[PDB]
This record gives C-alpha cells, sequence and structure tokens, in this order.
RNA sequence: ACCGUAUAGUACGAGAGGAACUACGGUU
C-alpha cells in the first residue's frame, strides 16, 4: 500500500476486542484477518494502525452483529514513530468500518485519525474531523 | 516556529526534542519536557507555579 | 473546462487540493499527472501553492476558505504558514481557527459569498469564519449531513449537493447560496461531492472515475 | 524479501483492462 509515513509496532492480534469508532451501530469488532496489508505477523496475525483488516461484530444492534465486514484501524494502545522520532499512542484500539469499494460513510470520526491513516484511505480521511 | 515556547512554562525548548500533546480537539500543547507535563497532568497551572518563566 | 486526475489512484481530489478564484493549494508530494491537471489550464493566471497542514497532505479536507481568505487549523505549523502567506496574494487572510468538530474543509462550505457551517458550530467562531472569509455564514446540515463541506461542492456559479437531498431543500439552498443547485454524485457514484471534486468559477478538477453523466452535469451546473 | 511513487492512467488493447528498464521512499 501507500507509505503510512510512520513506524508502526502492531498493537492487535486476530481475536483482539476493539471499539467501533463510528455510528455504524457496532459497538464492538473482533479482528478476524489483517488483509489491506497482509497478514504481518503470520503465525500470530497481527495489525496495527493504518492496516485493513476483517473483522466481525461481536457487539451492536442485532442488525449489525455478527456480520462479517471490513474495516480500518484508527487507534491503537501501542506507539507509532513519527519521522521526527516522536512516539504516539492513543487511548485506546479502534476501527472504522469500511466498504467493499473502501469508502466510510463518512459520517464522522467521532475524534482524531492519523494522517497516516487519512492518506492511505482519502475518503475516511473526507470525513474527519480532525488529523494528528 | 523557528522558535520554540512551552507552551506550559514558557521556556525556551531545544529544538529537536520536546513533546507535543494532541488535544483530540486538535488542540496542541509542546510541552519542554516530562516535568512541565507532570504538572500539567497535576492539573496545576504555570502561572500558580513561580519557578515558571510564566509566572515570573 | 472540467478535468479529471488522480492523487496516486486516489479520486478524492478535494481531499489532497484546494480551489478558488484567486488561488489553488495542492498537497506537496504528489506526481506530475496530478499537479499538471491544474497547471494545465491555471497556468500562469493563480499561484498554484503545494504544501502541507499539521504536517499532512491531506490540505483539502484540513483547510477551508475562498478568494478572501483561508481558514488553517491550528495545529498548522508556523513553517506552513509563512510558506502561505508568501505564495498566496497578499489580498487573502490567512487565519488559524480552532474547532474539533471535524477538519475544516468538512464543517465549511463556501464560495465567494456564503458559506454553510457545521450546525454545532459556536457563535464566536461562526463569526470569525464570516469575518476572515467576508461572507454570510449559515449554520445547515446537507441532507441530514452536519459535514456539510463533505457534501457540497460550490462556486459562484453552481453547486452540488448529496444526490438525496430533497427537492425543497435544494430550492432553499440555492436561495440561500444565490446560485443553482443540484442533488448528483461524483467519481461513480460517490455522494461525498465536497471531497471528490474541487471546482471554481473557470475550472472543475475531478476524479478518473467520474461517469459521462457525472461530468455533464458537473460543467453544466458549474458553468464550465 | 515485500509494498509504494516517478516511469504511466503510458507501451499493448476495440474496449475492459494495463506492464517494464531505471531512479527513489518505506515496511517486514
Amino acid at each position: 500500500a501507500q507509505g503510512t509515513k510512520f513506524r508502526i509496532s502492531l498493537g492487535l492480534p486476530v481475536g483482539a476486542i476493539m471499539n467501533c469508532a463510528d455510528n455504524s451501530g457496532a459497538r464492538n469488532l473482533y479482528i478476524i484477518a489483517v488483509k489491506g496489508s497482509g497478514s504481518r505477523l503470520n503465525r500470530l496475525p497481527a495489525a496495527s494502525l493504518g492496516d485493513m483488516v476483517m473483522a466481525t461484530v461481536k457487539k451492536g444492534k442485532p442488525e449489525l452483529r455478527k456480520k462479517v465486514m471490513p474495516a480500518i484501524v484508527v487507534r491503537q494502545a501501542k506507539s507509532w514513530r513519527r519521522r521526527d522520532g516522536v512516539f504516539l499512542y492513543f487511548e485506546d484500539n479502534a476501527g472504522v468500518i469500511a466498504n467493499p469499494k473502501g469508502e466510510m460513510k463518512g459520517s464522522a470520526i467521532t475524534g482524531p485519525v492519523g494522517k497516516e491513516c487519512a492518506d492511505l484511505w482519502p475518503r475516511v480521511a473526507s470525513n474527519s474531523g480532525v488529523v494528528v | 516556529m523557528k522558535v520554540e515556547i512551552d507552551s506550559f512554562s514558557g521556556a525556551k525548548i531545544y529544538p529537536g526534542r520536546g513533546t507535543l500533546f494532541v488535544r483530540g480537539d486538535s488542540k496542541i500543547f509542546r510541552f519542554q519536557n516530562s516535568k512541565s507535563a507532570s504538572l500539567f497532568k497535576q492539573r496545576k497551572n504555570p502561572r500558580r507555579i513561580a519557578w515558571t518563566v510564566l509566572f515570573r | 473546462m472540467a478535468t479529471r486526475t488522480q492523487f496516486e489512484n486516489s479520486n478524492e481530489i478535494g481531499v489532497f487540493s484546494k480551489l478558488t478564484n484567486t488561488y489553488c493549494l495542492v498537497a506537496v508530494g504528489g506526481s506530475e499527472n496530478f499537479y499538471s491537471a491544474f497547471e494545465a489550464e491555471l497556468g500562469d493566471a493563480i499561484p498554484i501553492v503545494h504544501t502541507t497542514i499539521a504536517g499532512t497532505r491531506i490540505i483539502g479536507r484540513m483547510t477551508a476558505g475562498n478568494r478572501r481568505g483561508l481558514l488553517v487549523p491550528t495545529q498548522t505549523t508556523d513553517q506552513e504558514l509563512q510558506h502561505l502567506r508568501n505564495s498566496l496574494p497578499d489580498s487573502v487572510k490567512i487565519q488559524r481557527v480552532e474547532e474539533r468538530l471535524s477538519a475544516l474543509g468538512n464543517v465549511i462550505c463556501c464560495n465567494d459569498y456564503v458559506a454553510l457551517v457545521h450546525p454545532d458550530i459556536d457563535r464566536e467562531t461562526e463569526e470569525l469564519i464570516s469575518d476572515v472569509l467576508g461572507v454570510e455564514v449559515f449554520r445547515q446540515t446537507i441532507s441530514g449531513n452536519i459535514l456539510v463541506g463533505s457534501y457540497c461542492s460550490l462556486s459562484n456559479q453552481g453547486g452540488l449537493v448529496h444526490p438525496q437531498t430533497s427537492v425543497q431543500d435544494q430550492e432553499e439552498l440555492s436561495s440561500l447560496l444565490q446560485v443553482p443547485l443540484v442533488a448528483g454524485t461524483v467519481n461513480r457514484g460517490s455522494s461525498v461531492v465536497g471531497a471528490g471534486m474541487v471546482v471554481n468559477d473557470y475550472l472543475a478538477v475531478t476524479g478518473l472515475d467520474t461517469t459521462a453523466p457525472e461530468l455533464s452535469v458537473i460543467e453544466s451546473i458549474f458553468r464550465l
């Protein structure tokens, strides 16, 4: 994919449970696999910010529940390295559901997004309030 | 921009270092060092602290 | 006229560029095919300023502005600001704005006469916008979306809004913005017309995937 | 060992689609 432009240590593995950053109706997501990156650590597949991941909906509205959908990791607890050298870490781990095409709706994110991510998925960026 | 001032104490920050805090509403706080950040986390205000340049 | 291009393989031109009647901002790391899309029809007419905003290259979503002024997030570095002041004409005011609803480009939608803002914006900020852009500001929602700058492409000639916007809102918005408005899509079905294309009174740049019908509506409503 | 950019929306192709040499940035 396009260079993220920052160094990332994958915070999440398959099976990790994470917050769903949007108003799709899905509260929490389970990461099944990492698709838009490829399985990076492969034996225990790992995903981090900027990766596109396949997920299943653990918690949310019944319509959403158990749906298998694609998503993008917006934030993670484990730190990142900026070119400048500063490391950035977030409060929690979260992802936003995205479509097959690669769009968000792109109601809002709520919350800030990494510039690295916005660059990779412009449409998602096109709906971010702030990008850090 | 060429010169950087600590958004906390007010002292100059040596270039190539310091940390930047992201507010989430995209506000920015540039901290010269951990001590300042620690105080801020404390929820103290720099004006209150005598040692700070801002206060003095 | 109206042209098509891509930033890398992205059709969302509005995300990586900002176009007004007096200036054009483009992301710093674009390709020749992307830059040419503007250089080829703007020529030596108006300044084409390469830039980053807050260190990012999604300058189209990170800023908002028109011929008179440009609004940039607080996190805009002094280096980027100095570079902007130097490149853009003196008649345009560059002001930092402190709002956290979303990226400036999604919260604000404007032309040289009117501007729509996120409906939850505070009064102080709404006055600042009106002041710097020297425009009339109105809190609005396009087809329910609060991210007005993301669901509305506007020039002084016409405008394009979310494809589901009712005819009643279209009629009211036309009156409010003083330009013909039509619900439509860009880049083959996208309803995010605000991020999918950039446009001013004489040129419209959209993504390579914009269909024939979609490009027809564009050069027709923006009168190109 | 891989991804990305320039090459290039080019060669090739009715069209859909869609390379390379080389030079770069980065990841694992």
